[PDB]
RNA sequence: UUGAAAAAAU
RNA sequence: GAUCGCUAUAAGAUGCACGAGAGCGAAAGCAUUUUCAACUGUGUCCAUUAAUCAAGAACGAAAGUUAGGGGAUCGAAGACGAUCAGAUACCGUCGUAGUCCUAACUAUAAACGAUGUCAACCAAGGAUUGGAUGAAA
RNA sequence: GGAGUAUGGUCACAAGGCUGAAACUUAAAGGAAU
């Protein structure tokens, strides 16, 4: 019956969360069952910031990095593949 | 020809600013420019100021750059930010501040020595209206 | 000869918006009242499916260049920018394109910036509680 | 515990860390 | 992006 | 004269990032900054006043009902366009009730820890929220 | 299974809630694991 201890989610001592929405579903989640993920990514990406430094109208500007949170639902998260079916054992591993 | 009504004008004087010609030059128009270009180094990078024919604000960039997962953030109000830092010698992982604590924290900023109350790092004033 | 309304070599402020349907090529002054020239990636193809392609966001990204080099313009800012309102913060595939095509074509650029609306408190978004399935 | 100690006789550094209440013979920390 | 169905007892 | 860009308006609604197997609450639930409960402390007081509870009584998500205000977004009903053998569905666009506040109802949820309340004993270990207590400045 | 159904009572403006069977039917219905 009881696939996981948790049921899924990350919630303990409480009763209810906020929803969130699915990055690519718009599905609402809970806050705490949500699949969250980080990223960090530069604007400019490698292909052309040789380009960009070549003709730059600035002496020594630093390029920036973009900075999003990432929410998905379970189902959006593994067809998405951020996330796998693990095997029975290794579900267990939490890292 | 749709450009040959234009005329241009002047405003570190930082860039220039189309404008119809007169006719039968309505210059309050907001500029928006960056703190580096002003001073002509690279240190104030981070900033962006508005100029009216006004105020300030924080880059998206660094705004975003600054919000660190396991501190706490502290916002007041001229806009203020700040973050409670982590130690040397600190091993926890979290270092949040109480709701008593926070409340005594509510060109330069140094709101820091604020370090009799809890331990702050990331302090800055993110816009002026 | 000198085109009537042109100046010498001064900045621009590139608004780039590339969903994931479209790509708008907007160039502007400093102000951001007057635009010199905006293209999008639908004027140049006639597939329905090609308006957000990287070939077309990169051929409008061209006559961009010609028409600002043509009156004055030599450099200009980079405000990038996707269908981030409610919806995916994440510029489409004609953002990077377009951007690097404005630099191939001598084109100077000046700092660059990611001004995709990030809402503080937003209202609902489109698809219901089960999403779009 | 698993490692089993002397109950009747505790050690004198042992009634100090316990609770006030949980020493054998409960007994104030004041003055 | 589309893919519905497979009689009863052995 | 759209999509797009800069600058200003007035409501409505929301409360990102911080935000966590963290906090509080009897459960439902609670996130913008500027009366009550609980834990720790105690050579303070009372002295069994306690536990569980048919009947009975408060609170009780969402939806729904009634009457006002509000009415931005989304959207049971509905209207179109697709896909299909058909589509009255998923997909796209528009949109009434509804989604918000006030007053009165309603009293149900996969109301879940599918785990009644109270008490005694009970292997090893790391970490965490709030006090108390030594050292460490 | 019939069934939270029929009837009786009661609560609500209403949707409905609470209390709540029987006739009849059938050798399984179900739980966890290989």
């Amino acid at each position: 019956t009881s696939k996981r201890r948790n049921n899924g989610r990350s919630k303990k001592g409480r009763g209810h969360t906020q929803n969130v929405r699915c990055s690519h579903c718009g599905r609402c989640v809970p806050k705490d069952k949500a699949i969250k993920r980080y990223q960090i990514k530069n604007i400019v990406e490698a292909a052309a910031v040789r380009d960009i430094s070549d003709n730059s109208a600035l002496t020594k500007y630093k390029l920036p990095k973009t900075y999003m949170k990432l929410e998905y639902c379970v189902s959006c998260g593994i067809h998405g593949r951020v996330v796998r079916v693990r095997s029975r054992t290794d579900r267990r591993n939490r890292l | 020809e749709p450009f040959s009504k234009k005329e241009w004008y002047n405003v570190r004087t930082v860039g220039q600013i189309v404008v119809n010609k007169t006719a039968g030059a309505q210059l309050g128009r907001v500029v928006e420019v960056n703190l580096a270009d002003l001073m002509e180094n690279e240190k104030f990078g981070a900033y962006n100021y508005k100029f009216k024919c006004h105020g300030l604000k924080l880059t998206t960039d660094k705004l975003r750059s600054i919000v660190k997962k396991w501190c706490t953030l502290i916002e007041t109000s001229i806009f203020c930010i700040g973050f409670t830092s982590r130690k040397s010698n600190q091993i926890k992982k979290t270092s949040y501040a109480k709701s008593a604590q926070i409340k005594k924290i509510r060109r330069n900023p140094k709101i820091v020595a604020c370090s009799k109350v809890f331990s702050m790092d990331n302090v800055y004033i993110r816009k002026v209206k | 000869e000198v085109i009537p309304g042109s100046t010498k070599d001064a900045f621009g402020v590139a608004h780039i918006y590339a969903t994931f349907n479209d790509t708008f090529v907007h160039v502007t002054d400093i102000s951001g009242k007057e635009t010199i020239i905006r293209i999008t990636g639908g004027m140049r193809v006639k597939a329905d499916r090609d308006e957000s392609s990287p070939y077309a966001a990169m051929t409008a990204a061209q006559d961009v260049a010609k028409r600002c080099k043509d009156l004055g313009v030599t450099s200009l800012h980079i405000k990038m920018r996707g269908e981030g309102g409610v919806y995916s913060k994440t510029p489409g595939p004609g953002a990077q394109a377009a951007l690097r095509a404005l630099a191939r074509a001598n084109m100077k650029i000046g700092r660059i910036e990611d001004v995709t609306p990030i809402p503080t408190d937003c209202t609902k978004r489109k698809g219901g509680r089960r999403g779009r399935r | 515990p698993l490692i089993e100690v002397d109950l009747l006789n505790p050690t004198a550094a042992s009634e100090a860390k316990a609770h006030k209440m949980k020493r054998l013979v409960p007994t104030p920390n004041s003055y």
